[PDB]
């Protein structure tokens, strides 16, 4: 098995912090992350 | 009061409960100033949606 | 030791120096210093009135605290201003602090030396600038989707009943004219200028002075 965690969680996090507090839109930022995000939250 | 009798002014403005009523009161008063100073032209068309920012950096 | 009037006056200094300071002449060095003894007594506070007393021009090793102190020291501030329907940033008491630090440092005496400024000890080393307002910009807004817009409630309402209005009137009647104004848009509309919070870019008296300028065509133009 490989899979980057750790980058997936860095940006994951940092998503969830700005869309969680901007309460509004990502333009920065892209569906492939917050699957990404999805991914993490089912392996951890 | 014909607002849908305006509810409490300072909390209805806090707790980021619903944009509706801020831009509903943003939108009212604005027509009422226009209507003010002049009630010749009573009214202006040009519909849009809202924005409401939310940090220090803005 | 009348604890109670020192409390008493501190925290109207602490309204006075923190926000809608309504008060006038609040200031009295004996009061402030009463203030400073019901810290001493506050041995609940004395992290807050050993961070005052530090208040000079040195301030290497500032109190550092951990979060959990400092969410303590906000604590022990609400239930001192007892009017805690907020908690302020920490920045804005340490610039009352900055001004304290003012207030040591001043020799001066029958002069009426108002402070007449808004305090520049916000910085975080940065400079900024007017046109430079322009490259803080509305890309954020663009940046953003308005959130929504809807037809409900629609359209262009007009007034009631006069007479009904009129009754509502009356309960106007009693109530003072235009020092709701000295307070609310005076006091206000100035201290406005902590927008400049961020990285404090100056205030500038001139635009201010459009007030008189423009208000005056009423009755010059009649």
């Amino acid at each position: 098995e490989l899979i980057n965690m750790r980058r997936y969680r860095n940006a994951a996090r940092k998503l969830i912090h700005h869309y969680s507090l901007n309460s509004t839109s990502s333009t920065e930022y892209k569906i492939s992350d917050v699957v990404m995000t999805m991914i993490f939250l089912l392996r951890s | 009061s014909t607002l849908e009798m305006t509810q409490p002014l300072l909390e209805i403005f806090r707790n980021k409960a619903d944009t509706r009523q801020i831009a509903a009161v943003v939108f009212s008063t604005l027509a009422f100033i226009h209507n003010r100073f002049h009630p010749l032209v009573t009214n202006f068309t040009n519909k849009m949606e809202f924005v409401v920012t939310e940090t220090n950096d803005t | 030791i009348n604890m109670r009037r020192y409390r008493n006056a501190a925290r109207k200094l602490i309204h006075h120096y923190s926000l809608n300071s309504t008060s006038s002449t609040e200031y009295k060095i004996s009061d402030v210093v009463m203030t400073m003894i019901f810290l001493l007594r506050s041995e609940k506070y004395h992290s807050l009135f050993k961070l005052l007393e530090t208040t000079f021009d040195d301030y290497t090793c500032r109190p550092q605290m951990t979060q959990v102190q400092t969410d303590t020291l906000l604590d022990a501030v609400r239930s001192l201003l007892e009017m805690p329907s907020t908690t302020i940033d920490l920045t804005t008491v340490d610039i009352m602090r900055s001004s304290f630090a003012r207030c040591f440092n001043s020799p001066i005496m029958r002069y009426a030396k108002i402070v007449l400024l808004q305090n520049v000890a916000l910085q975080r080393d940065k400079r900024t600038t007017l046109e430079e307002l322009l490259i803080e910009r509305g890309e954020k807004i663009q940046m953003l989707q308005p959130q929504q817009y809807i037809n409900s409630g629609t359209e262009i309402p007009f007034c009631d009943d006069a007479e009904f209005l009129n009754r509502l009137l009356k309960h106007i009647d009693p109530y003072p004219l235009s020092r709701m104004y000295y307070n609310a848009a005076n006091t206000m509309f100035y201290t406005t200028m902590e927008n400049y919070a961020v990285s404090n870019c100056k205030f500038n008296i001139e635009d201010y002075n459009n007030i008189f300028k423009v208000m005056e065509n009423i009755r010059k133009h009649s």
